[PDB]
């Protein structure tokens, strides 16, 4: 059926330019409005603008007017979103979506003709940071002096993501791995914790297994009480 | 600007509950409103268009009502797949603004958090930075307050919170709070505490450590 396919994730430094794409199939690209939606991490949707590839008419939110350009090439069924100069604030996921119409078009489209975004692309992640690729430093979070908590802090890595397992996967019950947080330094960091019986601390060995494929790090850290 | 508001901002419900969300517009829009559903990690899904019309492929327990300034989305009997964020959008005039969203999460009886504090590892201090971490494990509702205190002085602008999605099995949240300090400031002071306030606590709870014990 209808399908929207967006370009891949992008990692850029502030001041660099960027152009992301959405290629459509399964309908007449030239005769439908298509548009872009931004969703910053943890927050709601922001409508950015739509374009009608037929006559290249564009409608923007004033918040995005002058910051970006929406454009299309009907020759190849592709819609574009571009910045000439990126800011850290532009870090978000960007969705492209067909804005289809529903209804009869009574009174020459002025009543009973509703526009809604019915088909969406998977989204394109854009990370803006001064940081360069960097593997994580892993620090133990040690249990104090009958239930105990320990964990590991995975700090100052870039870009996402890391994967954390405990004792190479044998221990899953009770692990909470928190979502990563971008720090002011432009580097990510998260924590992974686990709760265990206080009795099992002398009798059980606990290891953080951390992988950061983008810098090719595999780390194993024993977390011992003291 | 046509600005939309949604209430409630967050909603706890149980399976088979009838749930209603309202969207209010800053001016009359007639019927030009859509409802969307978004689940974490995924692109939103269109539920309703023109305020009243159900998109094909959408279950009939979803329904839209309203015209003008007032609109409602109702789910007649909540199913496990319905626990997701809901967005309204006006299509009357460009920009086609989305409302702020309302998250429908899973209701359960109050559960107080277990609180744990972790001082900086010696290994981290080689790096000139020091992170002290407070963990809240397995509490409900989501609403919580975490305050850092050093030498009884309240800290601010130097901590960050991170929370998990609601657990599939026990319907709780867990939360980490991370106070970051230079090694120099860290050695300057002596007592570090995190103070936690939550509904399931009759009295705010404190966990602490003295850097010299
Ligand atoms: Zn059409
Ligand atoms: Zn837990
Ligand atoms: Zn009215
Ligand atoms: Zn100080």
């Amino acid at each position: 059926q209808v399908q929207l396919v967006q370009s891949g994730a992008e990692v850029k430094k502030p001041g660099e330019s960027l152009k992301i794409s959405c290629k459509v199939s399964g309908y007449n690209f030239a005769s439908e409005w298509i548009g872009w939606v931004r969703q910053m991490p943890g927050k709601g949707l922001e409508w950015m603008g739509i374009i009608y590839p037929g006559d290249s008419d564009t409608k923007y939110s004033p918040s995005f007017q002058g910051q970006v350009i929406i454009s299309a090439d009907k020759s190849i069924n592709t819609a574009y979103l571009q910045w000439s100069s990126l800011k850290a604030s532009d870090t978000a996921i960007y969705y492209c979506a067909r804005q289809n119409h529903y209804g009869s078009g009574s009174y020459f489209y002025r009543t009973a003709y509703y526009y809604a975004m019915d088909v969406w692309g998977q989204g394109t992640t854009v990370t803006v940071s001064s940081a360069s690729t960097k593997g994580p430093s892993v620090f133990p979070l040690a249990p104090s002096s009958g239930t105990a908590a320990l964990g590991c802090l995975v700090k100052d890595y870039f870009p996402e993501p890391v994967t954390v397992s405990w004792n190479s996967g044998a221990l899953t019950s009770g692990v909470h791995t928190f979502p990563a947080v971008l720090q002011s330094s432009g580097l990510y960091s998260l924590s992974s914790v686990v709760t265990v019986p206080s009795s099992s601390l002398g009798t059980q060995t606990y290891i953080c297994n951390v992988n950061h494929k983008p810098s090719n790090t595999k780390v194993d850290k024993k977390v011992e009480p003291k | 600007d046509i600005q939309l508001t949604q209430s409630p901002s967050s909603l706890s419900a149980s399976l088979g509950d009838k749930v209603t969300i309202t969207c209010r517009a800053s001016q009359h829009i007639k019927k030009y409103l859509n409802w969307y559903q978004q689940k974490p990690g995924k692109a939103p899904k269109l539920l309703i268009y023109g305020a009243l019309n159900l998109q094909s492929g959408v279950p009939s327990r979803f329904s839209g009502r309203g015209s003008g300034t007032d609109f409602t989305l109702t789910i007649s009997s909540l199913q496990p797949e319905d626990f997701a964020t809901y967005y309204c959008q006006q299509s009357y005039s460009t920009p086609f603004t989305f409302g702020p969203g309302t998250k429908v999460d899973i209701k359960r009886t109050v559960a107080a958090p277990s609180v744990f504090i972790f001082p900086p590892s010696d290994e981290q201090l080689k790096s000139g930075t020091a992170s002290v971490v407070c963990l809240l494990n397995n509490f409900y509702p989501r609403e919580a307050k975490v305050q850092w205190k050093v030498d009884n002085a309240l800290q601010s602008g130097n901590s960050q919170e991170s929370v998990t999605e609601q657990d599939s099995k026990d319907s709780t949240y867990s939360l980490s709070s991370t106070l970051t300090l230079s090694k120099a400031d860290y050695e300057k002071h002596k007592v570090y505490a995190c103070e936690v306030t939550h509904q399931g606590l009759s009295s705010p709870v404190t966990k602490s450590f003295n850097r010299g014990e």
